[PDB]
């Protein structure tokens, strides 16, 4: 900014707040998708069996 | 094939809108600076005399 | 000169505020689909003067 | 085994990009600092200049039968000969500083977006690495040309 | 800026006391840079064109 | 009619500053710095000036030969859309 | 929208500073005058002082 | 078709109100003590198309 002034503001903080946030929102999401991908496998392995039972 | 014809759609947009955008500020600079240098001469030679 | 010394300091704090408005206009007028924009290294670090307001 | 090699060769360049970074902000700062004294130092410039000429006018303000030229006035215009070159000196060189900044901190942001680069590839690499044969993420696509682009 | 600088020159001729701080002395000098600037700014959008 | 620092200039008494001229009417220039530029990047947009204010504009001197753009702002006289 | 907060911080603080802009600006001009007024009242002096000798 | 004679006819009605625009400015830019200034032939001349408002 300046010499002097280069001052810490509340937009400093809302800017930090925002990044927290969505480091956890990227958690969220990476854990919502295990478990998609977990369910298509079981649905995978059920039509597997009933093809085989055909 | 549907990937990239929208890319190159998107990319034809963009460069016009930054020609049109670069064409009126130009616009807009020449007769500023044109009508304020008349000013400064007019000033000068009118001062001197 | 006291006269003289008060003209130079409020210069200097007229052209340091100017600064400050450049940058931050600049700032508002950047939006997303910018083209020199990236991740950072350490954004949460801290200034070294830290001056309140 | 050819992953975990690939992995450790983008860490090393991510190091040392990391601290170069580091050493061209420090440096930018110190530029800053002096850049500051320097307009501190022309700020200084401007008052025995007006001193000298309130003397010369002093000096000007004599009676006929005595006033005369002498060292005083030579040395009061070499006095303000020096002041003025002095005065273009300083800001032709603060001039030249401030575009030294500019290309500095030019140089800064190239280098700080391909570290980035570098960063996010090699979290995507370490995230995806983890993969076994038995565990989930395990997904059946069609192959395609851009797999060999 | 040309004719600016013509006009400018000549009156260091004035032999003695005529010799004098002027209107066209405080007036050129900044005319002048503000048509270099200028000039400098127009290369700029140029080589953006 | 004149301004102060010109009139303060045409005197005896050496007061003016170390520069051209005075400074409060002037702008960036002078030592300024940051200055922003647009590395060309197939892709993304080429915005300029990034100086955007917001501020007096008179909506005089607005001939461009073909802005058939979603822009020529205040009155522009279009339509909606078609939809599809 | 937490965005669209950020913007509007970021604009109240604009307005703030270029207000403060104008306030130093014309305290700038009045002083400029001032000066020029001290000036010539100190010309006029001395020039009085001058002729006390006669 | 139409609308291109249209837009061709005010195009040309744009130019020439505008030079007719510097033309007064001129006209109040000058005053006394010019160096262009001087007597010319016949003031009281009367224009040949003779056209009004």
């Amino acid at each position: 900014r300046s010499n002097v002034e280069l001052c810490r503001d509340q937009t400093q903080y809302g800017l930090i707040d925002e990044v927290h946030q969505l480091e956890a929102t990227i958690n969220t999401m990476k854990q919502k998708l295990a478990q998609t991908q977990n369910a298509l496998d079981a649905l995978f392995k059920h039509l597997a069996r009933i093809q085989a039972d055909i | 094939w549907y990937r990239s014809n929208l890319v190159s759609f998107q990319e034809s947009n963009s460069s016009r809108h930054n020609s049109e955008r670069l064409r009126v500020d130009t616009s807009r600079l020449i007769q500023d600076k044109y009508q304020q240098i008349r000013k400064t001469q007019a000033h000068s030679t009118q001062n001197l005399g | 000169c006291l006269l003289q010394e008060i003209r130079q300091q409020l210069n200097s704090d007229h052209r340091d505020k100017m600064e400050t408005l450049e940058i931050d206009r600049g700032c508002l007028s950047l939006n997303l689909t910018s083209p020199n924009i990236s991740l950072k290294v350490n954004p949460t670090r801290i200034p070294k003067d830290s001056t309140t307001l | 085994r050819k992953v975990g090699e690939r992995l450790e060769d983008m860490h090393c360049w991510k190091s040392e990009l990391q601290r170069e970074i580091d050493e061209l902000s420090s440096e930018t700062d110190l530029m800053m600092a002096q850049k500051l004294r320097l307009q501190r130092a022309l700020d200084a410039t401007s008052v025995p200049y007006s001193i000298a000429t309130d003397n010369l006018q002093c000096r000007e303000r004599r009676q006929h039968p005595d006033l005369v030229r002498d060292y005083v006035e030579v040395e009061l215009l070499k006095e303000t000969e020096l002041i003025r070159n002095i005065q273009e000196l300083l800001k032709r060189t603060i001039g030249q500083a401030v575009d030294q900044i500019r290309l500095n901190r030019e140089h800064k942001e190239s280098c700080e977006m391909n570290w980035s680069d570098k960063v996010e590839v090699y979290n995507i690499d370490d995230t995806c690495s983890r993969y076994t044969n038995e565990s989930t993420q395990v997904q059946f696509y069609p192959h395609s040309s851009k797999f060999e682009e | 800026l040309k004719v600016a600088q013509t006009r400018l020159d000549e009156r260091t001729r004035r032999p003695n006391v005529e010799l004098c701080r002027d209107m066209a002395q405080l007036r050129l000098v900044n005319e002048v840079y503000e048509v270099d600037e200028t000039i400098q700014t127009l290369q700029q959008r140029l080589r953006d064109s | 009619g004149l301004p102060p620092a010109y009139t303060q200039h045409l005197r005896e008494m050496a007061f003016w500053d170390p520069a051209i001229t005075a400074q409060y009417l002037n702008s960036g220039p002078r030592w300024g710095c940051m200055q922003w530029r647009d590395r060309q990047i197939r892709g993304k947009e080429f915005v300029v000036t990034r100086n955007q204010f917001g501020a007096k504009l008179p909506w005089r001197s607005d001939y461009v030969p073909l802005l058939s753009l979603p822009q020529r702002p205040r009155f522009t006289a279009q339509d909606f859309r078609q939809r599809g | 929208w937490d965005e669209h907060d950020n913007r509007t911080r970021l604009a109240e603080r604009i307005d703030t500073v270029n207000r403060w802009k104008e306030t130093l600006d014309k305290c700038l001009t009045d002083l400029d005058a001032e000066i020029d007024s001290l000036a010539q009242a100190k010309e006029s002096a001395e020039q009085n002082l001058q002729a006390k000798n006669l």
